[PDB]
């Protein structure tokens, strides 16, 4: 059993927890019982941003990025209710943990890209009649995507929405209505969509693990300029409790 | 228009022989892009005079 | 007008620059 | 382009405690709400009226009656997405 | 063009360094 | 990034390497008198 | 006797510009410092300093100019963290953290460092007095508090002075808001020491020219009534301390010349090691004197001096500046 | 203006009854205050926790009330929450805890009269600077 | 960045008149 010392500045840290090549079993899922998610972890490896399209009007290719914010990525201790539906289905309700994680990335040309990877109040289903967790199962399901920054955040200008200015105080006699975008704040939510795959099952212990795939959107510095769209994928681990 | 008639002899339509044309040959089929229509004191690059192209 | 900007710093680089040239080469004759 | 945390000054939270928005710290101004009733209206919140607040799991008929002496300090509006976020209802970044 | 400028006056400044250091006037005594 | 730090490392220590000889060489001996 | 050869070269005399064991350091690391601060100063992405996913521009290519110009100190994320290039997964990372600040510092404290050092080597080596260095240990002393010895005692070089024209007078606001050093008796031995440097410079400079023996005309430079290596002296100290030593009187006036010079490097040095000591002291929270509400009338009212006005001052700073970064009442970091 | 006695009248108890210090009681009630209340408590407001303070219109609304000396000393012996629903004498300086906070085993039932009419009549002479914060410094 | 316009014949008159001015006489020292 390793320690905190051991792990210390090493990076393991923000890696999810992993189950060796012999875990390809089935957790069964008895509808008398009620079930839960004691522990959610989900640990990114790519992110890819969409580039925004010339004029061209076909398809908008996802590019590879590069993270510039370090081993500061991962989600974990994400807890919440498992219910087995009507239909056989399952379906997970995230409700507390650490379900968001600041990211910047760097796309070709040097343009940064900060984003807010998260899966708050993620509601994600399976195909109906799932008598057990198998190296086959699927969830998928949406969350929410509030603002990267809160509402007492402040420009380099001291504007903001729950706080500082509300114009261009360097420029008292400027016409404010071209500035409106960025003297106005705005506070963004938008949906995200995210598919978890599981590949290995340990039905003793009741852990799973797999690999999952994101699609949310970026930074819109509270309404200053348009979000990217942004892929994320990477590999996630849970544990399921009675 | 060798490419658009080759189009036409496999049974597109007009709208699709033209589509199937690269914007970037329909570019090349453009006299601001010509070398010979500039001038001794027209400085820059060519976006400075008819723009920068943005579709076709 | 609408003339090109650059056109000023130009314009008078290209009197200064040789200009001066001559003026040194003649001042440093004088005093030989 | 409005700032929806002003434009919220001209309802009633810019009056009374909204019980969907107001921060935690405002149960201070008006006695025996804070801390244990202003943890647990903030916690079932939202609610689509006043009254609703009365109907909390696990009240005594003494925080029943404290409540309803404060319900005319009450009120209740659309939940701003700005004004719940990030927890800035038990902490809204204001302290002395 | 601003940027251009100020590299281009530090540029110069070090290269006086260098005339004022190995091409200086000798001093001799 | 291994190749570089490698390199750096190899650097510093042959400057260091340097340093410490050199002044081990006799230093107090060079001089006017 | 190969390995002498070399020896011989580096203490070497006759070299225009010195080496010596010192400069084998201080060559490359100076140059490595310069080279990467010339670089990052024009062309480096914006950093984040306060380790708030809040990039700050610095360069010159970033919208900036000499005036707002600066490298910017590495990021409160990484703190005291050693943080070279191959620490970092790419250089993309490394420039959005703040790798060149780190890079260049400690390749410029180690290269004036030995900058100091060298200063004694030459002065051994032609037969000198060896305590030109200890003068320049003042404001070696001073960037050594500022760029290392303040970042760890608030533990992080994002607390370190950006370097920068403008970031600089960021770190001098922001330092008065948390530490006081207006009221902080060191500063002001440290303002004594530069204005009395300058005042005695001025001072030294104005008597020894006004007491300068003519050797030239009215057609020519007073300079030229000197030649390099002249035996006798070009002024007249006996007039000099007659007009000084009247103007106040006699006994406050230097009549040895090595006793006046001894004055001259005294004064600012000592006055400086005292700022650089405040510096260095402030770094642990010993803060200046603090009479906030210290008069109080008979019925209990405070009533205000200069200092508190100076406290209104403070409390401007304090709460504006990096006014993201604080999520708890009390400023400690 | 002076430290006159109707200053110095603070209320007893929450039925109208009060209680005129005497100066060297203040004195006495300030420098007991420093000595083990200080630390958390500078000027009326409260570091670890400033959504309370030692304002006399927040101590009338709470229960019990503490806008009197009956009302304080009893907090100083037996310390509720704001709402007075549950005892905290195990986080906050009181004589019930006074084996973990040792600084409050010598304080005698005289020198809890003297805090708590310190903290009544602080506010009477520096108005709302008392438990403003900084913004009154 | 939106400078002024003036700012680069301003700068490059600031320089290079006075530094003419010196360079003129020094030719001429050099020539005596
Ligand atoms: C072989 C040389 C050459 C060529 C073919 C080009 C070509 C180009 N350059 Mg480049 N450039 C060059 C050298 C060259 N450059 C050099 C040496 C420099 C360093 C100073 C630059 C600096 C430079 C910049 C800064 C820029 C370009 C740009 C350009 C483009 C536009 C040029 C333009 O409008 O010119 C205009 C040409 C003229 C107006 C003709 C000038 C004719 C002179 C004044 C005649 C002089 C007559 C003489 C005084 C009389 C003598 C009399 C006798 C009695 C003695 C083009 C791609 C531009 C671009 O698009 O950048 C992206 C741009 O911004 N160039
Ligand atoms: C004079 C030579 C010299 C010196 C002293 C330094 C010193 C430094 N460089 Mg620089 N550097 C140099 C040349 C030098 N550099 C050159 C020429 C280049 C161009 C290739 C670079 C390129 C470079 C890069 C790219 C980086 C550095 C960095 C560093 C730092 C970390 C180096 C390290 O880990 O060393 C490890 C060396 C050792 C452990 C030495 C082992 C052998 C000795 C003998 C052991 C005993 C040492 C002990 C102190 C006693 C010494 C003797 C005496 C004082 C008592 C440090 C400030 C890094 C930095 O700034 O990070 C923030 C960084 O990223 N340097
Ligand atoms: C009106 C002129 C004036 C005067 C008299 C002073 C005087 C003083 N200033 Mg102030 N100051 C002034 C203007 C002045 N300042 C201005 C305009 C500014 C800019 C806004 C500042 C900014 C400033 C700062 C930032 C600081 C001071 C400080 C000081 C002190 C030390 C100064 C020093 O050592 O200077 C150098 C000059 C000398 C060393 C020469 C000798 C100076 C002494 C004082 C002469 C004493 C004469 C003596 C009484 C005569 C005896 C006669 C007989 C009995 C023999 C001193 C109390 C410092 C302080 O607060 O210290 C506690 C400090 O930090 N000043
Ligand atoms: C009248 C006002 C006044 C005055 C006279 C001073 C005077 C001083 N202040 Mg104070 N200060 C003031 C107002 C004032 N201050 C106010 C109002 C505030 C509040 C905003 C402050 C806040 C403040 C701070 C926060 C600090 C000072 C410091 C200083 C000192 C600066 C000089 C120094 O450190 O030299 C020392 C010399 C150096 C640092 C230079 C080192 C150079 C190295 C060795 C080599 C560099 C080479 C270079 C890179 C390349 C050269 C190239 C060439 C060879 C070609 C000095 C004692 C500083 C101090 O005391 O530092 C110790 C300091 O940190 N002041
Ligand atoms: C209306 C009426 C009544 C009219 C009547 C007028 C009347 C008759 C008056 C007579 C009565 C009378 C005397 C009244 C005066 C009353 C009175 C007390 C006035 C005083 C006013 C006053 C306080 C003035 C300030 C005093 C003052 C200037 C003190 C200065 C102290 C001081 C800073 C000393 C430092 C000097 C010092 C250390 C110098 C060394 C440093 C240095 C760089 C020196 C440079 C240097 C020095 C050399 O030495 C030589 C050689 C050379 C080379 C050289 O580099
Ligand atoms: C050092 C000496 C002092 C500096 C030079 C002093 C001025 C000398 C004269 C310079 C005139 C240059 C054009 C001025 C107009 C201008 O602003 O240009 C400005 C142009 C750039 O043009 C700018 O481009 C911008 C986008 O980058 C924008 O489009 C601007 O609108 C546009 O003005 O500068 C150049 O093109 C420099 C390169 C010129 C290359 C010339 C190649 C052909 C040379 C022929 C030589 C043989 C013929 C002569 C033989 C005798
Ligand atoms: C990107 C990075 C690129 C880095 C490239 C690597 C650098 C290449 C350097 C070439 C080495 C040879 C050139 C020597 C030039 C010279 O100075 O010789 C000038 C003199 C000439 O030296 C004399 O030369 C004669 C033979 O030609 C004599 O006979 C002697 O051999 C010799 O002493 O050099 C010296 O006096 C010796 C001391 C050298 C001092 C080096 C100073 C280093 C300064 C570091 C700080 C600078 C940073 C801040 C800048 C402001
Ligand atoms: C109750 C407390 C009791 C005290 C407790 C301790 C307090 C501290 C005591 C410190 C004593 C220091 C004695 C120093 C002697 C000395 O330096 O001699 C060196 C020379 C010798 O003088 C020269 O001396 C010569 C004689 S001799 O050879 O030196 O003996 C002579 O020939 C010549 O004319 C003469 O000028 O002294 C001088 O030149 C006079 C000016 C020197 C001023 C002092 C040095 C600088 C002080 C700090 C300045 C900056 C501080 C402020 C910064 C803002
Ligand atoms: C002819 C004087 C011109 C002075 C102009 C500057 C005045 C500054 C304000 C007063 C300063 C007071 C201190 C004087 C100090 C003092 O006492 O000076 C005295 C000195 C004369 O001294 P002496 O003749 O005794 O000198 C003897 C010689 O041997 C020198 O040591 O006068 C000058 O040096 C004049 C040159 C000043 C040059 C200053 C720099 C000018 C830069 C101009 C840049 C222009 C750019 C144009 C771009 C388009
Ligand atoms: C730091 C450990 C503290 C010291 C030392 C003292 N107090 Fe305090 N006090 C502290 C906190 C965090 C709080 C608020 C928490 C809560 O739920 O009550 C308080 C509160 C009070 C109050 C109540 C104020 C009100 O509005 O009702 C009083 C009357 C009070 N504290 C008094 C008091 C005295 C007299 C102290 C010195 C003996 C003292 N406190 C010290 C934290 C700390
Ligand atoms: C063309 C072009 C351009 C530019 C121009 C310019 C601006 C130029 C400049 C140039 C320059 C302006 C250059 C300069 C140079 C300098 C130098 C080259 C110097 C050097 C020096 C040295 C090398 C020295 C060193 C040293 C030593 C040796 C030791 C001691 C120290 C010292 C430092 C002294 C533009 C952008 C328009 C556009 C593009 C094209
Ligand atoms: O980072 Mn730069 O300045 Ca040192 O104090 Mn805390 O932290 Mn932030 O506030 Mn104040
Ligand atoms: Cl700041
Ligand atoms: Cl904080």
């Amino acid at each position: 059993t390793l320690t905190y010392d051991d792990i210390v500045g090493t990076g393991l840290a923000n890696k999810c927890p992993t189950l060796d090549d012999t875990a390809r079993g089935a957790y069964p899922i008895d509808s008398s019982q009620t079930y839960r998610i004691a522990r959610l972890c989900l640990q990114p490896t790519t992110f890819l941003v969409k580039e925004e399209p010339k004029n061209k009007r076909q398809e908008a290719e996802f590019v590879p990025t590069k993270l510039v914010t370090r081993e500061t990525t991962s989600l974990d201790q994400i807890q919440g209710e498992l219910k087995v539906n009507s239909d056989g289905s399952l379906t997970f309700v995230e409700e507390d943990g650490i379900d968001f994680q600041p990211v910047t990335v760097q796309m070709a040309g040097g343009e940064r890209i900060p984003l807010l990877f998260t899966v708050k109040n993620l509601v994600a289903s399976t195909q109906p009649n799932v008598t057990s967790i198998t190296t086959s199962t699927d969830f998928k399901g949406e969350f929410n995507v509030p603002s990267y920054r809160t509402a007492n955040f402040l420009d380099p200008k001291g504007r903001g929405l729950a706080s500082g200015y509300d114009s261009a105080i360097a420029l008292p006699q400027a016409k404010e209505e071209e500035l409106a975008r960025a003297n106005v704040k705005r506070f963004s939510l938008t949906k995200g969509q995210i598919s978890l795959n599981v590949a290995k099952v340990d039905g003793r212990t009741g852990e799973i693990a797999g690999t999952f795939e994101s699609e949310q959107l970026s930074d819109d510095d509270m309404g200053a300029h348009e979000p990217h769209e942004v892929k994320i994928q990477g590999v996630f681990y849970a544990s399921i409790e009675p | 228009n060798r490419r658009v008639q080759a189009s036409l002899a496999s049974g597109a339509t007009l709208e699709e022989a033209w589509s199937a044309i690269p914007e970037k040959l329909a570019f090349y089929d453009y006299i601001g892009n010509n070398p010979a229509k500039g001038g001794l004191f027209r400085t820059g690059p060519m976006n400075k005079g008819d723009g920068i192209a943005q579709a076709w | 007008m609408e003339v090109n900007q650059l056109g000023l710093i130009a314009t008078a680089l290209f009197v200064l620059v040789p200009s001066v040239f001559l003026i040194i080469l003649y001042v440093q004759t004088e005093s030989q | 382009l409005v700032n929806v945390v002003d434009e919220k000054l001209g309802t009633a939270y810019g009056e009374k405690i909204d019980l969907n928005n107001t921060n935690i710290a405002a149960f201070i101004q008006y006695r025996g709400l804070y801390p244990t009733l202003a943890k647990l209206i903030v916690k079932n919140a939202p609610y689509e009226s006043v009254e609703d607040v009365l109907n909390i799991p696990g009240l005594t008929e003494r925080q029943k009656q404290i409540l309803r002496e404060n319900l005319e300090h009450f009120t209740v509006t659309e939940v701003e997405t700005a004004l719940v976020e990030g927890g800035d209802r038990y902490n809204n970044g204001l302290y002395k | 063009m601003e940027t251009i400028t100020y590299v281009f006056i530090f540029a110069c400044i070090i290269a006086l360094f260098f005339f004022a250091i190995f091409f200086r006037e000798p001093p001799r005594i | 990034m291994e190749t570089l730090k490698i390199t750096v490392y190899i650097v510093v220590t042959f400057f260091v390497l340097l340093f410490v000889f050199g002044f081990l060489s006799g230093d107090p001996a060079r001089n006017p008198k | 006797n190969l390995w002498e050869r070399f020896c011989n070269w580096v203490t070497s005399t006759d070299n225009r510009l010195y080496v010596g064991w010192f400069g084998v350091i201080m060559i490359p690391t100076l140059l490595a410092a310069t080279i990467c601060f010339v670089i990052a100063f024009i062309a480096a992405p914006p950093v984040d300093i306060d380790g708030i996913r809040e990039p700050v521009s610095g360069s010159l290519l970033y919208g900036n100019n000499i005036i707002t110009g600066a490298v910017v100190p590495s990021s409160n994320a990484i703190g005291l963290h050693f943080y070279p290039i191959w620490e970092a997964a790419s250089l993309d990372e490394w420039l959005y953290n703040g790798g060149p600040y780190q890079l260049i510092i400690f390749h410029f404290l180690l290269g004036a460092s030995c900058y100091m050092g060298r200063q004694w080597e030459l002065s051994y080596r032609l037969g000198m007095r060896p305590w030109i260095c200890v003068a320049y240990s003042a404001p070696l002393a001073s960037a050594f508090a500022v760029f290392l010895i303040y970042p760890i005692g608030q533990g992080s070089f994002s607390d370190g002075m950006p370097l920068g024209i403008s970031g600089t007078f960021n770190f001098m606001i922001v330092f008065q808001a948390e530490h006081n050093i207006l009221m902080h008796p060191f500063h002001q031995l440290g303002v004594a020491g530069v204005f009395g440097g300058a005042l005695f410079c001025a001072m030294h400079g104005s008597l020894v020219t006004s007491s300068l023996i003519r050797e030239t005309t009215e057609t020519e430079s007073a300079n030229y009534g000197y030649k390099f290596g002249q035996e006798e002296e070009t002024y007249n100290i006996v007039a000099a301390h007659g007009y000084f030593g009247r103007l106040i009187f006699q006994y406050a006036s230097f009549n040895n010349s090595r006793s006046l010079h001894f004055f001259l490097a005294a004064w600012p040095v000592v006055g400086v090691w005292f700022t650089a000591l405040g510096i260095s002291t402030m770094a642990f929270n010993l803060n200046g004197f603090n009479f906030n509400h210290s008069v109080i009338d008979a019925k209990g009212n405070v009533i205000n001096t200069w200092a508190d006005i100076i406290n209104r001052a403070n409390l401007g700073m304090e709460v504006m500046h990096e006014r993201n970064a604080h999520n708890f009442p009390l400023d400690l970091a | 203006a002076e430290l006159t006695p109707e200053v110095l009248t603070v209320p007893l108890n929450s039925e109208g009854k009060t209680i005129t210090l005497t100066e060297k009681q203040y004195l006495e009630g300030k420098r007991l205050f420093q000595y083990a209340c200080a630390s958390c408590h500078v000027g009326g407001i409260t570091k670890t926790n400033p959504s309370l303070d030692l304002r006399t219109e927040t101590l009338a609304l709470a229960t019990p009330p503490r806008d009197n000396i009956e009302g304080l000393v009893d907090y100083m012996k037996n310390p509720t929450t704001y709402d007075g629903e549950q005892e905290i004498a195990e986080v906050h300086p009181s004589l019930r805890s006074a084996d973990i906070f040792p600084k409050m085993r010598n304080l005698t039932e005289k020198d809890l009269v003297a805090i708590a009419g310190h903290i009544l009549v602080e506010p009477k002479i520096l108005g709302d600077k008392w438990g403003g914060g900084k913004v009154y410094y």
